[PDB]
């Protein structure tokens, strides 16, 4: 039970609703329900670094109303 | 539930890439 | 009158303005193994910001992106102070100083998200650049371009939003979003998209594909003259 | 001697080789590994761009020290 944002290159902020042991995964596949964003296609970074998925957010101590940058492997033509 | 993919616009693109 | 062998710009022309950075400034393949860029498969590419940005051609005349130098296959350069991917700040500090990066392979809109922003990208043949402020000395050509790019995005994220809107909807829309203060404009009009109704068009035509019978898209097509 | 190369992926590569090499022969020495041609590769050491012709010995690039990788895209 904890609150967090995700925030996007355009500005765009996305709340979710997590626990603090949830995976990185997790959070791309909450990302998923919500904006409708594929998986394969969301990167996350926080503190600089981007999050690997099987990682889990206390270990990068993701605490309370941290704010995660999403960034999206564009698909282009 | 629909899923969206993200998405980018073609502005602009030099011949040479094929 | 002489014109450029690169970009057919006349050097007697006043308005002319050559480039000009910092002597701190370095070549591209150098900046992109600055560890303060460093976030951390070989089919995924470098994406860094890019803010106080100017292009150029090789002979250091500013260039516009507009005018087709790209589809010429002309080589355009471009510096600026990159930046990590998740910074917002625009300013020039705390960002790395870059000479002649490219040329551009590509420019592309992107940021459809509804947020606040839309987004420029560079692709060149090393990385990917994600477009902030232009110098100070490059906004007056960057100013036009402005324009299309948000016009584009409000366009795109309206028919995404309602597909089975109509286009004096679609005018309204337009002319009751705010624009940002980067555009230093005081509203839109439906001159600001009849300027660029091909544009536009080319660019919902380019979002479909890479993932068009809407009447408000038919109906400003025919009234577009495009 | 032993010497790495980071990618700006992150990817760390271990390789072991000789003052005597050339860079032509360490971009050579990279395609075995990952499989990337030695003209898509750009090699920097202390943020100055290792030219072909030229020899560790010649950068004064002692054991342990880490190459960074830049990787020319396939096409443009
Ligand atoms: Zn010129």
């Amino acid at each position: 039970s904890m609150q967090i944002f995700v925030k996007t290159l355009t500005g765009k902020t996305i709340t979710l609703e997590v626990e603090p042991s949830d995976t990185i995964e997790n959070v791309k596949a909450k990302i998923q329900d919500k904006e409708g964003i594929p998986p394969d296609q969301q990167r996350l970074i926080f503190a600089g670094k981007q999050l690997e998925d099987g990682r889990t957010l206390s270990d990068y101590n993701i605490q309370k109303e941290s704010t995660l940058h999403l960034v999206l492997r564009l698909r282009g033509c | 539930r629909t899923k969206q993919t993200a998405r980018k616009s073609t502005g602009g693109k030099a011949p040479r890439c094929q | 009158s002489p014109k450029c062998t690169e970009c057919l710009q006349y050097l007697d022309d006043p308005e002319l303005r050559y480039e000009q950075h910092p002597p701190d400034a370095v070549e591209e393949i150098q900046i992109l193994t600055n560890e303060r860029l460093s976030i951390f498969s070989y089919e995924d590419l470098p994406q860094h910001k890019l803010t106080c940005f100017s292009v150029y051609c090789k002979r250091g005349h500013l260039c516009p992106i507009d005018t087709g130098l790209i589809e010429k296959d002309v080589e355009l350069l471009f510096s600026g102070s990159a930046k990590p991917i998740y910074e917002d700040d625009p300013s020039p500090e705390g960002g790395i100083n870059g000479k002649n990066f490219g040329p551009i392979n590509e420019w592309w809109i992107a940021g459809f998200d509804g947020g606040e922003k839309a987004l420029l990208g560079f692709s060149t043949s090393f990385a990917e650049y994600i477009l902030m402020d232009p110098s100070p000395e490059y906004a007056p050509l960057f100013s036009v371009m402005q324009e299309k790019i948000y016009i584009s995005k409000i366009v795109v994220e309206f028919l995404q939003s309602n597909p089975d809107s109509t286009y004096e909807d679609l005018i309204n829309k337009i002319e009751t979003t705010v624009p940002p203060c980067m555009l230093n404009l005081n509203r839109f009009t439906e001159d600001s998209l009849l300027r660029h109704a091909q544009f536009v068009v080319e660019q919902v035509e380019s979002y479909d594909r890479a993932g068009f019978l809407s009447p408000c898209m038919r109906d400003l097509i025919k009234l577009a003259g495009v």
